[PDB]
């Protein structure tokens, strides 16, 4: 329902490595900007054999 | 008889009648050997009707008729098929991607014919 989105908003820093400076603000600043979807499909997932059903129900 | 109107009357009069008996074949579609052969009837006419071109109800009906064959007397196996041939039709345009989830002289020469009024 809610998660590190806050972290990210609040957690702002030393989330990543931090023993050497200069590559440890670069790596913390790489996982405040996290890594922007992609599909999968029906038959996929949990209740995999509705999701073909969601693609017959619109003829409108 | 059905299906050879079916499959040769006009297309635009396939649209007034199949909309005309849309919701008057939904409930019917869902002893026991009269229900059965109402439902092959069904299948057998519902398939061609699909055949030409895709009201609002019309999304649902589809899986009604998938798990008519799943099924897991011949007149059983005779209603698989007709389920399934149904869903063969149907799936054309839906899934159309892969994953289906399974003169003079003649005038005369009539004139007479009249005459004779035989042919």
């Amino acid at each position: 329902n809610h998660f590190w989105e806050i972290v990210v908003q609040d957690g702002i820093t030393l989330i990543t490595k931090e023993e050497a400076s200069g590559s440890s603000v670069t790596a913390e600043e790489a996982k405040k900007f996290l890594a922007k979807d992609k599909p999968s499909g029906d038959t996929a997932a949990v209740f995999e054999e509705g999701g073909d059903v969601d693609d017959l129900l619109d003829m409108i | 008889s059905l299906l050879t109107l079916l499959w040769h009357c006009s297309l635009d009069a396939l649209r007034e009648f199949f909309s005309t008996i849309v919701v008057d074949a939904i409930d019917v579609l869902k002893t026991f050997d009269t229900q059965i052969t109402k439902k092959m009837g069904y299948y057998k006419i519902l398939d061609v009707m699909y055949s030409r071109l895709p009201n609002e109800l019309t999304k649902t009906l589809i899986k009604l008729c998938y798990d008519a064959f799943t099924e897991n007397l011949e007149r059983r196996r005779l209603y698989h098929c007709a389920a399934y041939n149904c869903a063969i039709s149907v799936i054309c345009c839906v899934f159309n991607e892969l994953k289906f989830y399974q003169s003079t002289l003649s005038e005369e020469m009539s004139q007479f014919d009249f005459s004779t009024g035989v042919q």
